[PDB]
DNA sequence: ATCGGATGTATAGATCTGACACGTGCCTGGAGACTAGGGAGTAATCCCCTTGGCGGTTAAAACGCGGGGGACAGCGCGTACGTGCGTTTAAGCGGTGCTAGAGCTGTCTACGACCAATTGAGCGGCCTCGGCACCGGGATTCTCGAT
DNA sequence: ATCGAGAATCCCGGTGCCGAGGCCGCTCAATTGGTCGTAGACAGCTCTAGCACCGCTTAAACGCACGTACGCGCTGTCCCCCGCGTTTTAACCGCCAAGGGGATTACTCCCTAGTCTCCAGGCACGTGTCAGATCTATACATCCGAT
């Protein structure tokens, strides 16, 4: 009967119709916008929290933190691509030092 | 009532390790509180002109992050 | 009674991730991430809508707003989901 | 070579004429006629109805000279045409010195300066020569038009005279191509465009040659058809070569003139500065001010500005 | 003694703060900063707390930031150490100023 | 006919003439002009709206373009503008 | 119904009042428009398009052409600080560069 | 149509440097400053495509294209 | 004889092509080379000529705002010369790389 | 600073011309004038949350050296990149011919706005316990003199 | 040019503890039916500008021959920023109070959307009216290699 569940997404279609509409982004609006719209963000939603599980099994911790988050976006080059100008707040910056900097050996 | 000597030397040197760098030259312990001061007045500018459009007397967190997004320094975890 | 998509992303995380948790201050930059995304994807829509001098919202225009907001590797796997998904409802 | 006055006196006749009745010097070289050159100070040579002669003039005369004998009465009288020296240079000056003390102020230090009798032909080419240019270059640029198309006449040390080409010759075959070659610039396709409009559709020579008896508004009309032929130099040619003395030419001297020597401003006109009406506003004045023989009053300021 | 050839304690701290995710940055001058700043725009203003970490986020985070630049800036030159011509090179290129 | 094409072009040229009385202006200066202007109006515009939808306000009132004018314009500028835009305000509600 | 007068007079505008109102209807910007918005927002345009013009014409009698184009309103946007900072991100369609050397790169004497 | 890059020749890439107010210029200048125009384009001209396409037209006008430009990050202005 | 010197022929044609408004590139071989980029994302496109201008007009400011960035980084390098790594490391400091 | 060649600009008895300005025909979008209802302003009020304060605590900031390693200036080399001259070349312009589809109109439909009734889901609210931070002890990795 | 001393950093184990997350009531927004209005999907016709070709001119790209200025490697100097020990001071951190203002409720009243005439401001289009450019020679002014 849940147009998430018709469509056989998670989230609500309800509800991105709703803001679909009250931010009167034009007169009139699909059906199918909502749905597609759900899509997508279920999709990215899922690329990156799957990234993020990934580092945070990396690290022996059972538990995302903004680190962890942080980590995922910036180790992948389009997701980087993506929020190349944002900060994720105390995610901290991805450990790299140049070479010139590195010891003698 | 000067504070921008309260950014001191250390914090200045913990920052400029967080960006990955070797050795600090002494005059960088002032151009760098110069540069916060002008990035911090652009944007306080904006969080203050947004407070004022709403007329209220407190600057919460979403004012904030709508000042940074409108410089194009958008910012997770608070709206 | 402010709104989140905390329940939402929880079960996402289930789907791709049955053992693991989330810290609710990872939730909130979740709920910032796709608030964002959304808004970046409908504002891209409304322009397309009012540039082809149109005033509907459909499936074309997301489709066309997430093959210009997302990378190549990204909008394309985006782009059959959102297909899917509208495949379905439609037939459904 | 060159004749002088000294050197071969049984070949030079006189015609009585004093210096202020005509400076040959003041004349000769200031834009009316191109085709003159002072070969031998004091000593103006060019070609005349046909033929080449060289003027010089002592206090009371005027000496004119393959010719082996003093000039003819006859010959004599094409030179005073040329002058126009039935016409008294010393009443035009009272007059116009009479009603306007600029002209007086200038008229005592710029005496004898008359206008010239001119050929239609020669002085509608010479003219479109004359446009966006300087006197040193246009005497030039005619030299060699004549040089290249023109009949050839005799030689005189290392000078060789031509006539003044004919309409046909400058409605030939790559005139224009020639005549950029000889440096004309654009003015060369204006030269050829002009004649064959003459030719080929005004009805030849006779076209321009009946204007003399046409009036001057007409005449003036006439003339602006022609390509390179616009109000400054159709006036110059009503002047000097179709006997209209109203006829007032309007160039960037005459526009200084009128702004220092008269504190003139256009009032009719639009524009400040000049512009095809504030131009034609500008003549009128110089009519109204200095008469029926405007046109001669203006050749006198126009020779002595160019000092 | 033991002393530490000079840079490899300073290579350390730079994989302590890289792993870290603190705030490097003392909060009671930064929330005083904030509200001096604020001076110069209007009187008697509140900041909710919230407002102040964020601030405080986003100013390190572009702090950090151009530091990177500058350090890329400095190897770039050849050299290692940065100065302020590193710091005015970074802003004009990015086009802050 | 080729349509209602809605341009700024006469607006300009009117600005310009009671500006410089004595100068004109090619049609790619009157094209970068119109396609300036446009720019501008769909900045404040934006702007405007985005606070409107901010203090969960249904309606763009004058004050609104003014906070949008004061975000955009830089310093002097949108002082300036705030100054001759209260000033048009003021004279449109005294008829 | 008395004699016609526009709101771009009325408020003694030269940019017209009417057209932006009716473009803010249609933009979607909002639910509802005030009606002093157009009006406001018209006198900002119309400031901003004297601004810019002023600069043009002066840009355009310094070199001594009476016509404006683009690389007069090029030249007067870079020279000015403000305008710059407003139209840092823009393209000037054939307005051409600022004339600028660096002066490491002219030669010693 | 292939090969096409050689058709920005060095003398334009020398003329692009002067205006740019470069003094002196390298040899690797040339191939580099061709990958980045490549790229660029490459960023441009899919924006553009994709909406001459959601438009199901054939033929690609200057208005999509500035656009594209204005998504881009350019905001031509001039053209339209 | 009479030659200049290799410092001269560089500010000169400088000043030129900062005074001048050209377009710097020749028309048909960017256009070929427009067609051919849009070949891989659509086949058989035609392009409106006021498209193929204002591609080229973009490409130009972008190239001209690239070799200035490319410059001030030579200088800071104590070089006259732009190298390709000035190239990378403007892109890379503007957020393009 | 001086000086002779190379360039660059003003100008020269005007004229033409593609672009612009302006006049005019003509409608269609802006104005005037009404209503309607609801968005926003306003008065009252309550809690909470931000400001201000105090006292213990000690982590961190300030300060002072010793030194070494890195910035910096100088200097020589060499080569490559600027500059000039002659030789292809294909860009650009003018002209012709052809048609793909850009751009309008016309018709009708089916898709979305909207309202009434219904019901379930996802939001506060609350309680538990286990993943994780911290302390401490021990195993073992890198560094920096000894040799 | 490879080993021990010494910090220093993981590995592991114990030990609290406070958010993460699972139920629970619920009430307000998602869902379902049904009606009505118009945005646009689909057809169809016009014409225009984009493409394709082709001939001719000629400025521009290409290639090769120099040669001197700049990039780069190498040396030597000195200076100033490290590492580290010692002193202080001001930030954390735990309380306390306290009242200013942000959020919420309930009137209420003007302000703008909606609609219907009605007309002139602005657009389309057709003629005047020109600012820029014009070939080339010349008179200066300005810059640059060589001195």
């Amino acid at each position: 009967k849940t147009r998430s569940s018709r469509a056989g997404l998670q989230f609500p279609v309800g509800r991105v119709h709703r803001l679909l509409r009250k931010g009167n982004y034009a007169e009139r609006v699909g059906a199918g916008a909502p749905v597609y719209l759900a899509a997508v963000l279920e999709y990215l939603t899922a690329e990156i929290l799957e990234l993020a599980g990934n580092a945070a099994r990396d690290n022996k911790k059972t538990r995302i933190i903004p680190r962890h988050l942080q980590l995922a976006i910036r180790n992948d080059e389009e997701l980087n691509k993506l929020l190349g100008k944002v900060t994720i707040a105390q995610g901290g910056v991805l450990p790299n030092i140049q070479a010139v900097l590195l010891p003698k050996k | 009532r000067d504070n921008i000597q309260g950014i001191t030397k250390p914090a200045i040197r913990r920052l400029a390790r967080r960006g990955g760098v070797k050795r600090i030259s002494g005059l960088i312990y002032e151009e760098t509180r110069g540069v916060l001061k002008v990035f911090l007045e652009n944007v306080i500018r904006d969080a203050v002109t947004y407070t004022e459009h709403a007329k209220r007397k407190t600057v919460t967190a979403m004012d904030v992050v709508y000042a940074l997004k409108r410089q194009g320094r958008t910012l997770y975890g608070f709206g | 009674r402010k709104e989140s998509y905390s329940v939402y992303v929880y079960k996402v995380l289930k789907q791709v991730h049955p053992d693991t948790g989330i810290s609710s201050k990872a939730m909130g930059i979740m709920n910032s991430f796709v608030n964002d995304i959304f808004e970046r994807i409908a504002g891209e829509a409304s322009r397309l809508a009012h540039y082809n001098k149109r005033s509907t919202i459909t499936s074309r225009e997301i489709q066309t707003a997430v093959r210009l907001l997302l990378p190549g590797e990204l909008a394309k796997h985006a782009v059959s989901e959102g297909t899917k998904a509208v495949t379905k409802y439609t037939s459904s | 070579g060159h004749r002088t006055l000294a050197s071969t006196p049984a070949l030079w006749a006189s015609i009585p004429c004093p210096r202020s009745e005509l400076r040959l010097d003041l004349v000769l070289p200031s834009g009316q006629s191109f085709r003159w050159r002072e070969q031998s100070p004091a000593h103006w040579s060019g070609v005349l109805a046909d033929q080449v002669w060289t003027l010089t003039q002592t206090e009371e005369q005027l000496h004119c000279t393959s010719q082996a004998s003093r000039p003819t009465p006859d010959e004599l009288e094409a030179v005073r045409k040329y002058f126009q020296l039935d016409v008294t240079l010393a009443q035009l000056y009272h007059h116009w010195g009479s009603v306007d003390s600029h002209f007086q102020e200038v008229a005592q230090k710029f005496q004898g300066v008359r206008l010239l009798r001119q050929d239609p032909i020669e002085c509608l080419f010479s003219f479109i020569c004359s446009s966006n240019n300087n006197i040193a270059r246009i005497t030039g640029m005619v030299e060699r038009l004549c040089q290249a198309f023109g009949p050839r006449l005799i030689q005189l040390d290392d000078v060789t005279y031509h006539g003044f080409p004919s309409l046909q010759a400058l409605a030939g075959p790559e005139v224009e191509a020639h005549l950029r070659k000889l440096g004309l610039g654009y003015r060369a396709r204006y030269v050829s465009a002009s004649a064959r409009a003459i030719l080929e559709e005004q009805g030849g020579l006779a076209w321009l040659q009946q204007l003399r008896e046409s009036s001057y508004e007409e005449a003036h009309k006439a003339l602006c058809i022609l390509p390179g032929v616009g109000t400054q130099v159709a006036d110059c040619i009503c002047l000097m070569a179709l006997d209209k003395p109203q006829a007032v030419p309007v160039d960037v001297h005459m526009w200084h003139i009128a702004q220092r020597d008269y504190s003139w401003h256009p009032t009719t006109s639009q524009a400040k500065g000049p512009s095809p009406q504030t131009n034609k506003e500008l003549g009128n004045f110089f009519r109204s001010l200095w008469g029926p023989y405007a046109g001669w009053a203006q050749a006198v300021l126009f020779s002595a500005d160019l000092r | 003694p033991h002393r530490y050839r000079p840079g490899t304690v300073a290579l350390r701290e730079i994989r302590r703060y890289q792993k870290s995710t603190e705030l490097l940055i003392r909060k009671l001058p930064f929330q005083r900063l904030v509200r001096e700043i604020a001076q110069d725009f209007k009187t008697d203003l509140r900041f909710q707390s919230s407002a102040v970490m964020a601030l405080q986020e986003a100013s390190e985070a572009y702090l950090v930031g151009l530091f990177e630049d500058t350090n890329l800036a400095a190897i770039h030159a050849k050299r290692v150490t940065i100065m302020p011509k590193d710091i005015q090179l970074a802003r004009r290129i990015r086009g802050e100023r």
